[PDB]
Formats: structure tokens, sequence, C-alpha cells
RNA sequence: AGGACCGAACCGACUAAUGUUGAAAAAUUAGCGGAUGACUUGUGGCUGGGGGUGAAAGGCCAAUCAAACCGGGAGAUAGCU
RNA sequence: GCUCGCCGGAAGACCAAGGGUUCCUGUCCAACGUUAAUCGGGGCAGGGUGAGUCGACCCCUAAGGCGAGGCCGAAAGGCGUAGUCGAUGGGAAACAGGUUAAUAUUCCUGUACUUGGUGUUACUGCGAAGGGGGGACGGAGAAGGCUAUGUUGGCCGGGCGACGGUUGUCCCGGUUUAAGCGUGUAGGCUGGUUUUCCAGGCAAAUCCGGAAAAUCAAGGCUGAGGCGUGAUGACGAGGCACUACGGUGCUGAAGCAACAAAUGCCCUGCUUCCAGGAAAAGCCUCUAAGCAUCAGGUAACAUCAAAUCGUACCCCAAACCGACACAGGUGGUCAGGUAGAGAAUACCAAGGCGCUUGAGAGAACUCGGGUGAAGGAACUAGGCAAAAUGGUGCCGUAACUUCGGGAGAAGGCACGCUGAUAUGUAGGUGAGGUCCCUCGCGGAUGGAGCUGAAAUCAGUCGAAGAUACCAGCUGGCUGCAACUGUUUAUUAAAAACACAGCACUGUGCAAACACGAAAGUGGACGUAUACGGUGUGACGCCUGCCCGGUGCCGGAAGGUUAAUU
């Protein structure tokens, strides 16, 4: 078990792009930003518990920040944690 | 030609890492000269 | 079997090799082999502390008994080896009660024959026994220096040891070299010649011969530069000057043993 | 069988021309040598400056070598310009 | 978009290293791009990297590093034991199809596999930091069996030709399918099983090693590929209906055989040689302390788990190393057609490009090339450069020689195409049918179909048949070094260095010697048939006289002579 106040910090926001859309209606999966710590089973517990919906697989991966140029001055945003959260095919979330 | 400069991630902390210079009083040393200069950068590691 | 190859390219033509057809064709005893790397006479420095040592073939160490110290089990012959850590062969014996040892093979020794260690054991080649019970004028070779160190002298293909005297609990022995020394004979001593006598009759033939056993090239010293040996220098050939080591000694004659404390075991250099 | 032979890859570098504020702070083109060996190559490791390493040219040791580089003694000293 | 040209053992494709957003989309053209720029690896913004099986991490060790205590050293520190790290090596498991603008062995579809934790059942001796087996290993060579792959035929669909012919022996295109599971083959190694005993494996062992008998004569291990299933699936040339002209989607025939064939696989095999060819764990097994109807082990079924990190893109390069969008450098893998010995070379396929200034003109001169009357080294320091030779088969080949060589010495002849021998020969491959049996991925026979040199004869074209690319100049005398090698990275490749061989000399092992205030380490887990130093330098014939000088070795009567007293 998994402590609900960890539950209620690992989950960041929706992801939202065309991409997720389309992983939405071809293949019933939500794209969410999760916290750089938050492992996958963290993430599949928060989801049942907080949206409610029955899920059977989740799908990581780190996003690196970009550099950017502002003023002249070297900035970098910071790297961020994204899931592939697949329904199982009974939810529509 | 081949030239001086051939990377290597591993070999280049291994030489010049931040363990490195901690394993001996010299290069630690090295690492206070580099503190009070306020080097930003204080070895190669990163 | 001593055969000279047929000059059929020039680095054939001097090349002289030793076949032995008894030596075993298979692969060496497992558990009696331990792993040896090279050290390119390099010491735990880093540095050369001895020059013209690199490279050559790889090689498996064979753990050989040479203290002979299973007393009264005999032991049986099974084939004789060859062993690339020295120039005598070597001899893969069998115990009676199961337990199979390497030991340096004598001249003569053979698949089939008996060999046995002890105070009791018979004369005959390859058998172990304290001088003490070893009548004088005997031939041995795997000699010990102490009691229990095991052998030490005449160990290389072809050697022996000849016991000149025995008075108190000394004996005299006549070493290789023509020196005569005195051990305790307490010490054991293996009968019969090594073997492998006909190994210094060996020709390399060319230099890749030599590179194949670790050794590199030898540079002379008036071949080079003052500054990194004291024969260096010269317009032309040159010398001019008394045969020194790379480090200033004498090298034509001048001695260097110092030893005082074995100084009163050697009855007679070798002269 | 072979430090065997001819010859690509691969390792090299004998000749000539070009280039010489170069395409290149050592190359290009045509020829040239080795090409199963004392061969060649990747990765990692060890040897540190009067020290290393050198099939030995005073060669090589980060385009620096008859004593590396960096900092310090240091504003060395300069009957010289 | 249509032509043209270039690379194609790369100038195509995928990786590792290294780089780090350069990747895709929209937008902009100041600066950057050696010109313009509507374009870009440029500016700005958004988007994009999905794993139980790939890799890391993880278990295990090599060189080597660090190193509790310890030994040593003015201090700083050096070395090293038990240990603990350290891949470039060993160790569990996934394939095919489809899909995005940009990811995929990661998503989806189908079909699989590995290891662990639990739960129940049934049987049941479990247990190590220890014993043993195994892992587990070289170079070279030879042959057989295969496969990737290609070619042809068959089969299916389509065509009847911008100019003479083209319903045929014509033309074009396709003809594909994995892991897994079942089988246990070509072939490789090895005799089994069962009793009793034992100076061995630190203790013990039924395990390993040894010894003595019986009995049987076939058991065991490994093993490419084929076949069957996977798969009535998927894919599939082409047809069809829209279009944003990029593509959306539906349907979709045949999908076979023969022959050739690797540098890949069987093969960590086999044969052979000397220079004699990692370690440790996983794994199998054996027990000791111990527990002892418990635990734990095994077999079946169920169920849960397999985390974290990497994953875009470049990667012989405009993205890495070279200050540059630099004719340089950069490890591994893939390997089609015709000709060819070939990964050479020429022309092409798949695929990728025309190298980020162009337009004219058609002087000298410079660069890189083509040809040249007569002569033919007269040039020059010198045949420098250039010209020339160049293949295969067969004939033929001197001095000298260490008998191997020299030698491809030199020199010469044949060489295309067509027909015949022989409607395709000798050879290779091998189906149907028949016969046998310890019955099958079997033995023997039979040879259809397929593939296919070399030669001889006759004929025939051209100036020329090894016609292009490609591809030795040869010979005579002589110095030096025996030879293959090595060297002044960047003006010297040699006669210099090394070298096998030879000799002198030191060294008795706690060796001499070397690196170290030292402890230690190398020499060497070597032992005088060994190791170090020095000179000479294959081999043949040899290597003369001098010990006055210097060095070294040995001697100790006498002279002299330190600290000390
Ligand atoms: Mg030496
Ligand atoms: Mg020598
Ligand atoms: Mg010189
Ligand atoms: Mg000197
Ligand atoms: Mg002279
Ligand atoms: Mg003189
Ligand atoms: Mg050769
Ligand atoms: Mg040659
Ligand atoms: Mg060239
Ligand atoms: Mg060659
Ligand atoms: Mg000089
Ligand atoms: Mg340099
Ligand atoms: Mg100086
Ligand atoms: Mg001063
Ligand atoms: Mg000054
Ligand atoms: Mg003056
Ligand atoms: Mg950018
Ligand atoms: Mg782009
Ligand atoms: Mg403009
Ligand atoms: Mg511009
Ligand atoms: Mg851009
Ligand atoms: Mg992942
Ligand atoms: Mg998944
Ligand atoms: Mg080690
Ligand atoms: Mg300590
Ligand atoms: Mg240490
Ligand atoms: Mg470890
Ligand atoms: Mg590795
Ligand atoms: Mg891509
Ligand atoms: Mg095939
Ligand atoms: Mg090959
Ligand atoms: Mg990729
Ligand atoms: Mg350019
Ligand atoms: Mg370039
Ligand atoms: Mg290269
Ligand atoms: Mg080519
Ligand atoms: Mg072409
Ligand atoms: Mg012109
Ligand atoms: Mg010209
Ligand atoms: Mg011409
Ligand atoms: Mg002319
Ligand atoms: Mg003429
Ligand atoms: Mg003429
Ligand atoms: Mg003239
Ligand atoms: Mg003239
Ligand atoms: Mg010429
Ligand atoms: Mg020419
Ligand atoms: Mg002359
Ligand atoms: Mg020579
Ligand atoms: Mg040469
Ligand atoms: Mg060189
Ligand atoms: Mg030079
Ligand atoms: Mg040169
Ligand atoms: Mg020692
Ligand atoms: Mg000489
Ligand atoms: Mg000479
Ligand atoms: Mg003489």
């Amino acid at each position: 078990m998994i402590r609900e106040e960890r539950l209620l910090k690992v989950l960041r926001a929706p992801h939202v792009s065309e991409k997720a859309s389309t992983a939405m209606e071809k293949s019933n999966t939500i794209v969410l930003k999760v916290a750089k710590d938050a492992t996958k089973a963290e993430i599949k517990a928060a989801v049942q518990k907080l949206f409610e919906v029955e899920v059977e697989v989740v799908n990581t991966l780190v996003v690196k920040g970009k550099v950017k140029r502002h003023g002249q001055r070297i900035g970098r945003r910071s790297d961020w944690k994204k899931a592939y959260v697949t329904l199982k095919e009974g939810q529509n979330l | 030609m081949k030239r001086t400069f051939q990377p290597s991630v591993l070999k280049r902390n291994r030489s010049h890492g931040f363990r490195a210079r901690m394993a001996t009083k010299n290069g630690r040393q090295v690492l206070a000269r580099r503190r009070a200069k306020g080097r930003a950068r204080l070895t190669v590691s990163k | 079997a001593v055969v000279k190859c047929k000059p059929t390219s020039p680095g054939r033509r001097h090349v002289v090799k030793v076949v032995n057809p008894e030596l075993h064709k298979g692969k060496p005893f497992a558990p009696l082999l331990e792993k040896n790397s090279k050290s390119g006479g390099r010491n735990n420095n880093g540095r050369i502390t001895t020059r013209h040592i690199g490279g050559g073939h790889k090689q498996a160490y064979r753990i050989v008994d040479f203290k002979r110290n299973k007393d009264g089990i005999p032991a049986v012959v099974e084939r004789l080896e060859y062993d690339p850590n020295r120039s005598a062969n070597i001899a893969l014996v069998l115990y009676k009660d199961g337990e199979r040892r390497y030991i340096l093979a004598p001249k003569g020794l053979k698949a089939g024959d008996q060999i046995q260690s002890g105070v009791d054991a018979a004369i005959k080649p390859g058998n172990t026994l304290p001088m003490r019970n070893i009548p004088v004028g005997s031939t041995v070779h795997n000699v010990e220096m102490k009691p229990g160190k095991g052998g030490q002298l005449a160990r290389s293909a072809g050697t022996y040891v000849q016991i000149v005297a025995r008075d108190g609990a000394y004996v005299t022995l006549r070493l290789r070299s023509g020196e005569m020394r005195k051990v305790e004979a307490d010490c054991r001593a293996t009968l019969g010649e090594v073997g492998n006598a006909e190994h210094m009759l060996r020709v390399l033939g060319k230099a890749g011969a030599a590179r194949w056993r670790g050794v590199r090239p030898t540079v002379r010293g008036t071949a080079m530069n003052p500054v990194d040996h004291p024969h260096g220098g010269g317009e032309g050939r040159n010398f001019g000057k008394h045969p020194v080591t790379p480090w200033g000694v004498q090298t034509k004659g001048k001695k260097t043993r110092s030893n005082k404390r074995t100084d009163k075991f050697i009855v007679r250099r070798r002269s």
C-alpha cells in the first residue's frame, strides 16, 4: 500500500497534444505529467484512487528540458516525467 | 590527421573527476584553490 | 630427437628443433593448473627492473611437487608432459590412494614406471630419499637446501649433482657450476639426472623465435648516446673505455658476491 | 609447413608533381613497401620530469623536449641593446 | 515534374564512441551560410524518445585500483592481508505484421518465452563460508552437410507496342512468411550398468579419484539444417471509390520446383603443430554444523511480480577529433546483378547524391591530360619524369648455389564468334518406380529432370580477339648489410638499430642485478642446459704476436697508513 499523501502529490497535469488525443481515441490511453520520482506503481495507484478508473498498465518516459537563449543568457528548462496510462477498455475517463 | 584530444567520458571522470580529486591531499588542495578562486565548475565532473 | 629444418625459407634455414615423441599431445591435468599473467619485467612500482622482458606466448602454471613428501605410498608414471614454465619435462604420476601430482621427469623415466619417496625408498632414478640414505657418489637432482623446503638445486634440463663426501651432519655436493657446497644430510634428493638433456641442442633460427619466449631485443651500450649509457657517444664506432653495466659497474671479471651469511657452506668456488 | 610467394581490405611512407598568406600548422594525385606476423586494431590499465620509455633517431612523453606543462622564489641577474 | 550526370565493399544501411535537441511542425530572413535565398544543422514557438525479454543497473571475475588490522617510513606518506571495487570477458527470457509529421523487438494485432514470490495438493531428507564436476578457452589446415542468397523454369496477373518485325521459343511484374513448439537428422565425443574395498579431495560424503570382480553388448551426451505446426492468419501484383495530389480506404490472384551457393552455420567440431593456449560466478552434485513427523526439497495447478535509468537525431560525418558547413582522422556489423580468381576493376540495382557563387570569352603563362613527322638518352648530377611491360594454358629456361633456390630467369606459341563432335560432351545434382529391414528425417537400385566445363575439327569477321577497366620491363658487372623486421610523428629508411648464431664475464638462490631512506617488488612461483651485463653479428675458412701503460683477478713477506688509545 502506498500512502494517500504521496498519491495526492504524484500526479501533476494532463498532457495536451494531438499525439495524446490520438492515444485517447485509438488506444484508450491518457497522457499525464507526473513527478520526476513517481514510479509506475504509484502512478497506477494514484490514477485508480484519484480518477476512479481501472488501469492495467502504465508506460513512463523522462523528457529532457530544452536549452533556451533569453536575452543572450543561457537557460535550461526542467526535465519532467510523462506517463502513458492505458485504461482497461471499460472506463472512459 | 589523428589529433591529441580523443574524448572518453569514463577516462575523463577517472582522471579528473570529483572523486579522483578527493582521493589525494594534493587533489583536495586543487579543490581548495578552485573554491577560493570562486570557480563555478570545480571539476570536469558534470 | 634433434632434427634440422629444411631451408625452404630464410627464417627456417638454421632452425634446429627438439621433438619428443613420448610427450603427451592432449591438455594438461586441469586441477593442477594455475594462471600467471606476465609482468614485462615491471615491479610493483611499475618500473622496468629487468630489461628485455615482454610479450611471448600465454602460459598456464603447472603445480610441480618439488617436496616429494608422500612417504611410503608408491606411485606410477602415467605420461610425460610439456611444461612451458621450465626447460625440463614433467611427469604426471598417480598415487595408490588416488592422488595425482606433477614431478620433474628424470632421465629414463617413462609411462608405467614406479616411483617412491621416503627413507626406505629403493635406490633407483625418480625416487626421493634424504641424502643420509643415499650413498656417496650417487648422481641426484632436485636437491633441497633446507630440510622440508623443497628441491632448489639442479632442476634445469639435463642437470644433476654429484654427492662427493659425507661427514657428520653435512654432505659435500658438486654443483653444475663446479662449486663444492655443503648441505645438511636431512635434505632430500631425487636419484638420477633431470631429463630432456637435448634441450641445449636447439637452435631458434630467427628473431621471432626469441620473441615467442618473451625476450625483447638487447641494445648495445656503444650504439647509444652518452646521456643514457657510459658506452655511448662517438663520431663513428668509438669505444676507448673499460666495459661497464648501464649503471657503471665493470662487467668483465669483477666479482659481485657479497654474502657473509652463507660463506661458511661454500667449500670451494666454481673457478 | 613457412617472420614463404603475388595481390585488395588494413598498417606504412621510397620517388615525382602540386600545394607552400595551403582544401591541410605535414596533405593531395600517380606510382611504392608489408600484407599469418618480431602483424594490425578496439576498450581499459601501469610507468612522471634528471624521471619515464626507447629493435637507439637524443627519438617520444597532449602541434611544446640535450631535461614537459602550470603556479610560485620573481620586479632572478643583464659591465648588453 | 521530365531529362542528364555521379557513388553503389559507398558517396547505401544499422550500431558503438563522442556530441546533446541538431529530430518533426508552423513561422521569420536582421546576423549566421564564403553569392542570392522564398531555403537551412540559422532566429522564434510548439511538438516528439512509451520495454519483464534491447542496453545500463544487477550477479561474476581479468589487468589494475583501493585497502580494516599489519609491515615500513622526519611529517606528508609507501607497500600490502582479510576484503572491496574494476569490462574490453562469463551469467534468465520475443518474434512477425501494422501504425505517427516525428518512437517502436518499447505502441497495437497475433503467437511466445524467462526468473522470482506466495497459496494449495502429492511425494519427500533438507542444509555451507566447505569437497568435486562444469563453466573453460591457442595457431594453422582440410573436407563433408547445410543455410542466407541468387539464377532459371513453372504458376498468376497485365501487355500486343511512337519506326521494319513482335499471339510467341515474345515483353513486364509478383511468386513472401518469424520466434516458439514437435520431430531428433548430416555429423561429433564417449562403452554402459551393478557389487565390494581404499595411506586421496584440510572434516565428512552415496559426490570425484583409485582398486578388484560379475554381466551386457548397445546405452548416454551433443548437433546445423530439413519437415510439420505456428499460418483457413498475415503480406501480397493489380483492380476499385474520394482527394487536400501528400495520400484515405475496400478488395486482392499465384504464392511452387530445380539448380548454384558463401568469408555465415554444424564447428568451443575434426586433423595437426609448438610458441602449449584467463579467472570467478551462475549451473549440476556431495555432504558438515544443525534440524529433526517442524522447517526446507521436488512435481503439478492457481495467482501476483519483474522496479529504476537510456531510447529523438548525427554517427567515414555540415551534428564526433581537426579554431571553419575544413579534400585529413575515426572501432563493429550488412554485403544484390553482369563480367571477373576476387571484398580488385568496369557498368548497374536497392538506396543516396550533383560537392552553397554564377554568366561569358576561348590571349600569354601556370596546372592536369591526349597525340605527334625524322631521330632515339644526343637531356641531365642521375633516364628525374614519361614511355614501355603487364593475363591464362602450354613449351622452354644459363652462371652460381647454403641444393631450398636462382625462376614468372630469358624466350616463344594459342586466345573472338558460329557449327559439329555431343539436337548439352566428361562431370556434378538427383525425382518417379522397384527390393530389403533392427520400419524411418532408413538401406540398395534406378537413373527422368536440371546444371554444365575443357578439348579437337570445320567455318567466319576485323588493322587489331588477354581488344575496355585491370594487369611484372628485362638482362650483365660490382660496393654494403646474411636474411623477414626497426628508426629521426613533421627535410635523413640507410651501409644506421635489431636479429638468430658466437664469445667473455658475473651469479649457489634471501642469486647476481634493478626500482625503493624502508617495508617490499621484479629477476622467478625460475635454480647454472638458469638468469644478468658486455662486445661481435646467418653461414664458410679463420681469428696471428704483445701483460710494458690502464683496468680487472689473485697473493700477503716487507714499507707506509684512519678513527681509536
Ligand atoms: Mg637481458
Ligand atoms: Mg644478444
Ligand atoms: Mg646514434
Ligand atoms: Mg657518462
Ligand atoms: Mg673513426
Ligand atoms: Mg683509438
Ligand atoms: Mg610473407
Ligand atoms: Mg617481398
Ligand atoms: Mg598514395
Ligand atoms: Mg604482398
Ligand atoms: Mg647525434
Ligand atoms: Mg611532440
Ligand atoms: Mg637543467
Ligand atoms: Mg630572490
Ligand atoms: Mg626582469
Ligand atoms: Mg661592456
Ligand atoms: Mg537550437
Ligand atoms: Mg530538419
Ligand atoms: Mg535581401
Ligand atoms: Mg547573405
Ligand atoms: Mg533550425
Ligand atoms: Mg523505459
Ligand atoms: Mg507494455
Ligand atoms: Mg587483481
Ligand atoms: Mg590503516
Ligand atoms: Mg595498497
Ligand atoms: Mg565485484
Ligand atoms: Mg562488457
Ligand atoms: Mg526515426
Ligand atoms: Mg535456399
Ligand atoms: Mg577470412
Ligand atoms: Mg533510433
Ligand atoms: Mg562547402
Ligand atoms: Mg570533412
Ligand atoms: Mg583506420
Ligand atoms: Mg570498388
Ligand atoms: Mg557509374
Ligand atoms: Mg585553354
Ligand atoms: Mg602542359
Ligand atoms: Mg602521350
Ligand atoms: Mg616523335
Ligand atoms: Mg615515328
Ligand atoms: Mg630505337
Ligand atoms: Mg650524355
Ligand atoms: Mg650535356
Ligand atoms: Mg621513373
Ligand atoms: Mg606510364
Ligand atoms: Mg668501389
Ligand atoms: Mg639489411
Ligand atoms: Mg626490409
Ligand atoms: Mg614509422
Ligand atoms: Mg623525418
Ligand atoms: Mg623519409
Ligand atoms: Mg625474492
Ligand atoms: Mg656491429
Ligand atoms: Mg661486420
Ligand atoms: Mg685478436
